[PDB]
RNA sequence: AGCAGUACAUGCUAAGACUUCACCAGUCAAAGCGAACUAUCCAAUAACUUGACCAACGGAACAAGUUACCCUAGG
RNA sequence: CCGAGCCUGGUGAUAGCUGGUUGUCCAAGAUAGAAUCUUAGUUCAACUUUAAAUUUGCCCACAGAACCCUCUAAAUCCCCUU
């Protein structure tokens, strides 16, 4: 009686759009550049490119309630960190290639 | 050690890469064996006797 | 038996049914004749340009089979070789 | 016998005949919708008509 | 004839949908007005209350009820 | 098993002893404000400033440009004080800022702030552009004369040149006017560069214009090194900078090595390097002022095609990568009927031997 | 991750008073 | 065409912009940015500058906020820059201060908006 | 499975494959999802349009379809304007 | 846990992926269009669709006791 | 040996589970999982044979994979070089 849930892309892979880098049921890994979220927390890549993790400075939405009380609540001087996962593109949009000589 | 990690890195990288395509070469030179007319027309001597 | 998996659903059961083939066996079928195969057959002398060219002349000359018993209703003359025809 | 919500067809307006089956409370009134309708490609009045089962 | 009845009969209903999605539309802020009425109906009765602590029913509050009923009366 | 880590953890100097003792934050912008600063400072663990942010040399731009002028801070601030208390002391002003009515003079403003911080901020524009990375090859100076260049668009109007914006073509079909404040006896040269609109080699330009040995204001008694060309951005090539620059030389210049014939319609004699026409005259002149525009093509560029450069005109596209699909597979289990279509080269019917 | 220096880079409950509700 | 960093959905504000602007009041001050997303300041106006100061009779109530908006606006179209995003806190937005700023940005040209990616 | 019929001596066809499956002339077979129209009311649009896919079976199933049905289920037919002629042949497959 | 709240574009379509795993089933999703712009068969139905606490829950369409008179089977 | 006679035929009846299964040589060759009126059996899995096509496979540097209090160590995933 288990399920699979975790990191499906690590650290330097390459991911193609749409590619699932990870499945959790509450966020554990936060998305970063270029990772989208599904319903279900799902993160997927939202670019081709290589896979990262970081970590990086929390800053919760002004209207999500129960984070910006866990926030204000903190001694000054103290700064939520969390675990990010951004896609670095590998290529460019498009090139401009010569189409016509008029 | 005599060499670190670092010096050690891509030294050996030429021969392995030779070996494998050595072995790729190999493994796409298979097929079935040359037949020759000899090899068929031999078989009639067994019924060869002294005249 | 084959398709018996030792007690539960065989697969080819457990898929719901669906009208694919239904009425198969009275569907129309026409073989297909491009450009290029009636090209070709004229250039090789099997079918003369000079008379009119039937489904006679078409299986006289081996360029195409028909097959009545499997619902073949004739030749349908195919598009393919239109450039070089 | 009774259930907290119904399963309801609540026909379009337009006349297309475009159904999709909705919940709603078993203690309410006749429903009515501006659900999307794809026969007419707008949003479209939908009148609730016959009960389907019980939730 | 069939697909023109049939196309007729959705131009005819489409024409008439618009004024009926505003007549429709009229009735929802009704109720939803008289929903707002509904929560203001309760605090006035609190408002006879008369520093009573007890949250059990109470005979005025439900008289107060019938009361307005009787005030609508005319 | 655990590593040390490598360097300050973060939140470690907060004493938790006396967590009650401690002062909060209390507001959403106080933890943003101390979050942002603590996101810009450095760390031993990844971050994204370090995949994302732009890899550039640590030692410090080089300077190329005029000295900054001397200021006497103490008479700057002893006047400044006594301007603001001048203002201040006005009822009127009072009643305008709390009735809200007041409001800035936004040509006195400019005037001041391209005195003021305006050489500044056109140095960041140029960086933010590339412009430095591009004619000086990271080098950077600080245009301390403004450059003031506007295209005379018919009789009576002006499209000014601001470091940015967008000029079209036919706007700039002429030489522009070009102003700026020199002193008596300076010898300034003046050119303009098509960055991005060399159709043959990346990183070459286009020398639209060169003026040298320019005396003072007067541009047009200045030597006509290379005769005006109005720039030819292709035809969905996108948008290419044209960027001024203004040289203040320490004496009289001899340019006969870069000068080009009038008129001049061969690409190949106006391709041009900023940076290796700026090294060889790096010692007789400084970058003094710069403006650039934005320009992107316009019905009057194949008029420059066909006539002046004597070319057919070149057209571009913008062409993306073919869409990413993985290997086909012999058997696609689970996948719908148009995974067929994927990779599938023609849309109409083939009838193999038949 | 637990081996990681990095570990425990996101601990924030330690910094809030805990409340029993 | 150029990609906008999407992701950043957990956090705020979102990175799914070519430029923004970004207005830091202080206790004596106001500032208003556009930079990149690459985080480089393209045009900024400040009441600290002395060509802005001498104009204003305070530099932290609404004049200096609307002041702010109308200078950096004409600093917007010489630049170039016609779009960017606007990242505001409810409080913020709700402030009659960027109210009065984001109407001068957009009474000077800029859109306060910006164009969605072509992604075909 | 008959492999060899009492009266002819002959290989059967399972009809019951007939009934659920479409045979491509490349050797795929095409099925519909379980449960494509039961209970659409508890099904998120998302689901619902998966399960109306047609879907291509495995290797495995696809020998086990060929071994029930016999050589006239795996002839090349030209029915006119059928749906699925252009699938019959597959492009640009290595293998 | 065998539900409820509350919305009614839980619209259409479509790259690329995940998955208890083998299958069946299940899950996420860019772009685009249009909006907003914040189990199987069986049985009922014109259609769209709905229905077995099939709880032994991969479910035979539908069936209990007893044998110390016992019969057969191997271990 | 009749808790229901015997004989022939249906009949080489069915099930269940044992037992047996006949010359030589060479090559490859031992896995330990899921569903089922299913656990004395089966079919998809695990391993395994032959042929074929092609290109990496194994070992494994750094970096990297969560908070919630981790028994927290022994380890794992990923992984160039070799
Ligand atoms: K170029
Ligand atoms: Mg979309
Ligand atoms: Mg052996
Ligand atoms: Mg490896």
């Amino acid at each position: 009686s288990g399920r699979r849930q975790g990191i499906k892309k690590m650290e330097g892979h390459y991911v193609h759009a749409g590619n699932i880098i990870a499945t959790q049921r509450h966020f554990r890994w936060h998305p970063g550049a270029h990772v989208g979220v599904g319903k279900n927390k799902c993160l997927y890549a939202l670019e081709e490119g290589i896979v990262r993790y970081t970590k990086e400075v929390y800053v919760p939405h002004p209207r999500n309630t129960e984070a910006v009380d866990l926030i204000t609540r903190l001694p000054k001087g103290a700064v939520l960190y969390k675990t990010f996962v951004h896609v670095v593109p590998a290529k460019p949009e498009g090139t401009f290639k010569l189409v016509a000589m008029l | 050690p005599y060499m670190t990690r670092e010096q050690e890195r891509g030294h050996a990288a030429v021969r392995r890469r030779e070996a494998f395509e050595a072995i790729k070469a190999a493994a796409t030179s298979k097929f079935p064996p040359h037949r020759f007319i000899a090899d068929q027309l031999d078989h009639l001597n067994v019924t060869k006797k002294w005249s | 038996r084959l398709g018996f998996e030792g007690g539960q659903t065989p697969f080819y059961i457990r898929i719901p049914k669906y009208g694919f083939n239904e009425g198969h066996s009275f569907r129309r079928q026409y073989k297909p004749l491009s450009l290029n195969r009636l090209q070709y057959l004229i250039d090789l002398g099997r079918v003369d340009p000079s008379q009119p060219i039937d489904l006679t002349q078409l299986v006289n000359g081996r360029g195409v089979t028909i097959q009545p018993l499997k619902r073949d209703y004739g030749v349908q003359l195919v598009e393919e070789g239109a450039d070089t025809f | 016998s009774k259930s907290k919500n119904i399963l309801v067809r609540m026909v379009s307006e337009a006349g297309t005949g475009f159904c999709f089956n909705t919940k709603r409370n078993r203690l309410r009134e006749k429903l009515t919708l501006l659900h999307y309708d794809p026969v007419v490609k707008q949003r479209v009045l939908f009148v609730e008509k016959k009960k389907i089962r019980s939730l | 004839q069939k697909r023109r009845e049939r196309e007729q009969h959705i131009a005819e209903c489409m024409a008439k949908m618009p004024q009926m999605i505003v007549n429709w539309q009229q009735q929802q802020r009704e109720n939803w007005e008289k929903a707002q009425a509904d929560k203001e109906r309760r605090a006035r009765l609190q408002a006879e209350a008369q520093e009573l602590l007890g949250y059990q029913v109470d005979p005025r509050s439900a008289r107060f009820q019938e009361l307005l009923q009787d005030l609508e009366k005319k | 098993r655990r590593t040390p880590p490598l360097g300050p953890m973060p939140n470690s100097d907060i004493d938790l002893s006396n967590l009650e003792r401690l002062e909060k934050y209390r507001s959403f912008d106080r933890y943003r404000r101390r979050a942002e600063q603590e996101a810009q400072a450095p760390h031993w663990w990844r971050t994204y400033r370090e995949y994302f942010g732009e890899k550039t040399d640590p030692k410090e731009k080089i300077d190329i440009g005029l000295p900054p002028p001397k200021v006497s801070r103490t008479q700057q601030l002893l006047e400044r004080k006594q301007a603001i208390q001048e203002l201040r002391a006005n009822v009127e002003e009072e009643r305008a800022a709390r009735l809200r009515t007041a409001s800035v003079p936004l040509d006195a403003v400019r005037a001041e702030w391209e005195r003021t911080c305006g050489p500044y901020h056109k140095q960041r524009l140029a960086e933010y552009y590339g412009l430095y990375r591009d004619l000086f090859h990271g080098a950077t100076f600080v245009p301390r004369v403004p450059l003031h260049v506007a295209y005379a668009v018919g009789e009576d109007d002006l499209m000014p040149v601001y470091c940015g914006n967008e000029v079209t073509p036919t706007e700039a079909a002429q030489a522009p006017e070009v102003t700026y404040e020199a002193e008596e006896g300076s010898l300034w040269t003046l050119l303009l560069t098509s960055l991005d609109g060399h159709l043959l080699e990346p990183d070459a330009e286009y020398l639209h214009w060169l003026l040298t040995n320019i005396p003072g204001n007067r541009v047009a008694e200045g030597q006509v090194t290379c005769p005006y060309l109005p720039p030819f951005p292709a035809r969905g090539s996108g948008i290419h900078r044209l960027a001024f620059l203004l040289f203040k030389q320490d004496q009289p210049i001899d340019f006969s090595e870069d000068a080009r014939p009038s008129p001049c319609y061969q690409l190949a004699q106006r391709t041009f390097r900023t940076f290796d026409f700026y090294k060889k005259h790096q010692e007789t002149m400084t970058p003094a002022g710069l403006s650039f525009f934005q320009c992107r093509w316009d019905d009057s560029v194949t008029y420059i095609f066909h006539q002046l450069l004597d070319m057919r005109e070149p057209v571009f596209e913008f062409v993306r990568p073919p869409p990413y699909h993985p290997k086909q597979k012999r058997f696609p289990h689970r996948q719908p009927l148009r995974y067929l279509d994927r990779y599938r080269d023609s849309h109409e019917p083939t009838y193999g031997i038949y | 991750y637990k081996t990681k220096p990095t570990h425990g880079i996101g601990k924030y409950k330690h910094l809030i008073k805990a409340e029993e509700p | 065409v150029a990609r906008k960093e999407r992701g950043w959905r957990t956090v705020f504000p979102s990175r799914e912009f070519w430029h923004r602007l970004r207005v830091i009041r202080t206790q004596h001050h106001v500032e208003a940015l556009v930079e990149h997303q690459n985080g480089k300041v393209v045009v900024s106006a400040s009441t600290r500058e002395w060509a802005i100061k001498k104009h204003l009779y305070s530099t932290r109530n609404v004049v200096a906020c609307e002041s702010i908006g109308r200078v950096l606006a004409q600093r917007c179209l010489e630049a170039g820059i016609n779009f960017m995003v606007y990242q505001p806190t409810p409080w913020e937005a709700a402030s009659d201060s960027m109210k009065r700023l984001q109407s001068a940005m957009t009474e000077g040209g800029v859109v306060l908006r910006e164009p969605q990616r072509i992604y075909e | 499975l008959t492999y060899f019929s009492a009266r002819k001596g002959k290989r059967k066809t399972v009809k019951a494959v007939i009934d659920r499956f479409l045979r491509l002339h490349c050797g795929l077979w095409v099925r519909r999802k379980a449960g494509y129209k039961k209970k659409l009311w508890k099904k998120t649009p998302a689901r619902k349009k998966r399960l109306r896919e047609f879907v291509f079976c495995n290797k495995t199933q696809s020998k086990l379809l060929d071994k029930m049905t016999t050589s006239f289920w795996k002839r090349r037919n030209w029915y006119v304007d059928d749906p699925y002629q252009k699938y019959h042949d597959r492009t640009n497959l290595k293998v």
